[PDB]
């Protein structure tokens, strides 16, 4: 049960500093050494640094010094990184990994960090509903819509979990307003939809938005 | 037919570090602890402290918030990486303040404890390595860096620390076919 | 710095075929101590945290299926998987942690190969709960194909639309390794109304024409 | 006769994670006179006796480490281990002092979860004093390993044996939670001296390729 | 001192009756009731009955009642059970326990009956050698064999007590033969096999046999 | 002046079981200790920290004579510094005991054709009785860890057990009545 926890998104107003956090359970904090790794989308890994949670010592790419530090506090497990002057360049994912025997077995979920001076806006969500082509195959499209929404990202489910096949959920789009769109779609037997209630879960964590629309 | 030598255990001028720990074997002599019992700490387990084949008396400095780390049960760096009682443990655990010997202006380096073992050392173990602790992936070779560091600690003992921090000289007598040790 | 060099950047595979994934390290990650090379191998799924399937170069971790191996020395190490399936459609990357700064590779990414599959194309016409707030949104989706090249154009009442349309491609599926598409034309609920046809072309080499797909408004 | 059910038979825990073990009794096991519940838990190690960890449900002994906590009340009952360390390998008991006949549950056997190590191999070749006596022992160690799982193939002459070979494995290690195996292959003087290459193959997760140690008669 | 002490190992003839002791220490014998258990190897605990030693006052299980019988010597301060008509499913450790203050906490070591005709046998220690193509990563493996033996157990140390640690004593296993076979390995410096010496010791209790073997 | 009743607690018709041992505060009056000892009437006339010869010129702030009925064995048990089911359950002296134990056979009037099931003595006690102390306790001993609910069964018994003396019985097991005189308000015990 060791689990690394990190904060899943950061907006970050430009020219500021932000310190992200990375929970520790399960496991002894001082006795292993915590790593930090960045992931710019459709992007690899980057090494950012160490930290050896009982002497504090610390190991950096000569890319992170002076732009990232690594702290730790052994009350609350939890292990810190903060950057500085946050630019384009710094907006990405960032990960907390826990070195051990089998080197990084432990990784968190990670932190996404969005530096722009916008503000958070929930997602309006709407219906794509089962289409009047019946019958398709045999199959039927239906989905929701996931509009004007910031940051990034957006969670959706399709009938709380129960729903996991034949569901396409779409890479988000920047539209001209500065904000984004997706579409979740399932497809589903014709015959279901007389009996069964197709419901999509739409989670917009930096607004505090859970949207629960039925098709 | 001879008095048993707890003297030479207990008055003894040196203690040893921690890690270090020294044993004394007591057998055919007299021995009585009625005698023993000018101590900070003498209490007695598996056996009655108001009222055995071999004895062995285990000497060694500590801290003083250190001393309870010596009981069956208990974890903590001394228990954890220097030295282990059983759980099983039947014997006597005695202790006294020696900051009038081991502690010294600028302080005594020489007593030292063992904060970094990759495993938990067996009830009775001794460890003396001085080697560099690998905490990571990264190799070591001897040589000090990040995931390298070496072992052992100094109590640094100084004269007017608190009494928590001071030096404390512990014996625990160990009680263990025939036998040679006799209560007279 | 020890520089991690990935060879190919991306490759694609049928299943079933025995693929090898190349690391090669500016300095030796050999340690003539233990005699063990310094050096893992990742797995990261798409939307997922990167997965120890390596350690040692040879050691797997638990869980991993005995398709991926681990072999090399000094300079030159492979990641091996005997039989690729499509759920192995991931970025695999090298790590090594024989000195720091800690360094990892480009990445290889893993496509699966697979028999054309043209698009089933469906159109979803504007919700009267947006049209409340004065926007319509067509969505036309093109979904379950391969190869990845589609192109969709809007027709509304036979005249092609410019400058209101955005598309969304999703990732390789892990079960029919296909791609599914996204087209939406945004218009004020306004031109909506001025309009009949609202109509998706679709292109797809398992598509025999410029498809079309349409619904009219009100019907 | 008072039945103490124990649920799960055995678990495997991570070191540091917290274990909640329980003890369901058919009858009522709480004293009203003195509100105390009489069910006691005791440790018993591989290799050693049962040793007392709790009475009257929460009440621990001298010398039991601070960890190990008794929760429960009349049927239901639960020993919590907070931050299970590796030596706390062991099978552990209930038992109830309520009524005569004193009743024991069926125990639950702790075992720890780590992380995969390879085998190290070893081949022994028969001793000449052994052979005086006319057999043929031939021992290969597999040493420190996890999983428990390994298999070993005793080939002579590259002929694979069959029937020939018998295996022992250890009980998981106290501090680092490994196993090691040992098989031994008996065969008779005369089928020894028929021929030459004696090889044990181990099969194991952490090996990404067969391990082979072999001897040849005479060398 | 408080001590329960039991016989280690005990060899009865199917069909026969055996009568175990465990001899009580440092406590009066009258004050503390002894509880008797057995365990089936790789099984649990079953409790047999109890016994108070004032007034012979017993207490059974239904399973053992007409199969354990329970005694007490007052002047020699030892508790006994006696099984009868010992088949194979009573070969199992029998443990005494002394009912103190809190439950049982003062047990025996155990008693380890095998029901059997066989007579017992002592144990042929052979040598496993070190490789001289080592080594590995400075690492070498040395051990004992210790074969054809009845009844189990034997116990392996090296160097006298002073090798503790790498040291690997496996499980027995029962051949063919119906005797017990067992390896016990040391992982050593490969750069000590010159200059220390390694020397295996094989008690077999039941037999009264002890064998010292120099590996290399 | 007025000489001490003696003669209620030596010469009472019925005496107390030692665990329910009955006890007599003697003040304000004369007692000649010298006639009891040359009384002769006594097996066992044992003085601690005293002479009985000197005692009959002393005064005392506080005298408890202290009555029951043991067996003829266990009156070496009513001493100081003595073990046993008497001592350790029943009746206890203190080791820095003043005063005199007095015993003399009582078979003729304590034992009966059949047994006298009347005098009993505790045979199981948790802890030792400390000095003076009197348990009159008649609940079931619990010998093991299983509860007893006031009802007997294995580890649950009672504490209580009976002398049953019988006139043919030997000197040992035969009944023996002892006074137990014990001397440390100001005095109020003068001897002539
Ligand atoms: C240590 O010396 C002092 C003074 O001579 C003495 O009182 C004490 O008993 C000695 N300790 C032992 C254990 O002999
Ligand atoms: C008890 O009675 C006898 C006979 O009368 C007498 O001699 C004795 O003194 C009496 N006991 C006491 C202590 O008065």
């Amino acid at each position: 049960q060791v689990q690394l926890q990190q904060p899943g998104t950061e907006l970050v107003n430009p020219g500021a500093s932000l310190k992200m956090s990375c929970k520790t359970s399960g496991y002894r904090f001082t006795s292993y050494i915590i790593h930090w790794v960045k992931q710019t989308p459709g992007q690899g890994l980057e090494w950012i640094g160490a930290i050896f949670p009982e002497n504090d010592d610390t190991s950096y790419s000569q890319k992170f010094k002076g732009k990232a530090t690594l702290t730790t506090d052994t009350s609350s497990s939890t292990a810190y990184m903060q950057l500085s002057s946050l630019t384009s360049e710094d907006s990405a994912v960032y990960y907390c990994a826990r070195d051990g025997e089998n080197v990084l077995d432990y990784w968190g979920q990670g932190t996404s960090v969005t530096v722009s001076s916008a503000s958070t806006k929930g997602p309006s969500v709407f219906p794509l509903a089962p289409s009047s082509k019946s019958t398709s195959g045999g199959t039927a499209a239906l989905g929701c819509l996931v509009k004007d929404y910031f940051p990034e990202p957006v969670t959706v489910s399709w009938n709380s979990g129960a729903l996991t096949s034949g569901v396409h959920t779409f890479p988000a789009v920047l539209q001209s307003s500065g904000l984004y769109s997706l579409s979740s779609v399932v497809t589903v037997p014709s015959s279901s939809l007389g009996t069964q209630t197709y419901i999509c879960n739409v989670n917009h964590k930096p607004s505090n938005t859970k949207v629960d629309k039925r098709v | 037919t001879n008095l048993c030598p707890f003297g030479e255990v207990f008055n003894a001028t040196r203690f040893a570090s921690v890690y270090a720990w020294n044993r004394k074997r007591i057998s055919n002599c007299v021995a009585d602890y009625s005698v023993l019992y000018s101590f900070s700490t003498f209490k007695c387990y598996g056996v009655s402290p108001t009222k055995f084949t071999n004895v062995y008396a285990d000497s060694f400095v500590i801290r003083g918030d250190e001393v309870r780390q010596i009981a069956p049960g208990q974890t903590g760096n001394i228990a954890d990486y220097n030295y282990k009682l059983p759980d099983d443990f039947t014997g006597c655990v005695i202790a006294w303040n020696s900051n009038n010997l081991d502690s010294k202006v600028g302080g005594n380096y020489n007593y030292l404890y063992r904060l970094f073992r990759k495993s938990n050392l067996k009830p009775f173990e001794r460890d003396i390595s001085t080697e560099i602790y690998q905490a990571g992936s990264t190799p070591c070779n001897g040589v000090k860096g990040f995931n390298c560091y070496f072992p052992l600690q100094s109590y640094g003992f100084q004269p007017t620390y608190g009494v928590g921090y001071q030096p404390y000289r512990v014996v625990v007598l160990s009680f263990e076919a025939p036998a040679t040790v006799c209560g007279p | 710095q020890i520089v991690l060099t990935q060879s190919p950047s991306s490759l694609a595979v049928s299943v079933g075929e025995k693929v090898t994934l190349s690391c090669k390290s500016s300095q030796s990650l050999l340690y003539s101590n233990n005699q063990k090379n310094y050096l893992a191998w990742y797995q990261q799924k798409s939307g997922r945290s990167p997965k120890l399937l390596l350690h040692w170069t040879s050691t797997r971790e638990s869980g991993v299926p005995d398709r991926f191996t681990g072999s090399g020395s000094g300079t030159d190490f492979t990641l091996t998987i005997s039989s690729v399936k499509a759920e192995d459609l991931a970025v695999y990357y090298c790590q090594q942690y024989y000195t720091y700064p800690w360094t990892f590779g480009g990445g290889t990414k893993l496509e699966i190969k697979r028999t054309v599959a043209a698009p089933s194309v469906f159109i979803f016409p504007p919700s009267d709960e947006q049209l409340k707030s004065g926007t319509a949104s067509v969505v036309c989706l093109l979904n379950n194909f391969y190869p990845r090249e589609a192109k969709v154009q809007w027709k509304v009442d036979n005249a092609l639309q410019s400058g209101n349309s955005q598309e969304s491609v999703t990732e390789q599926d892990s079960k029919d390794s296909t791609y599914s598409l996204s087209s939406t034309l945004t218009l004020s609920k306004a031109d909506y109304e001025k309009h009949k046809v609202y109509a998706c072309e679709v292109t797809h080499q398992g598509l025999s024409s410029p498809v079309t797909k349409s619904f009219n408004r009100g019907e």
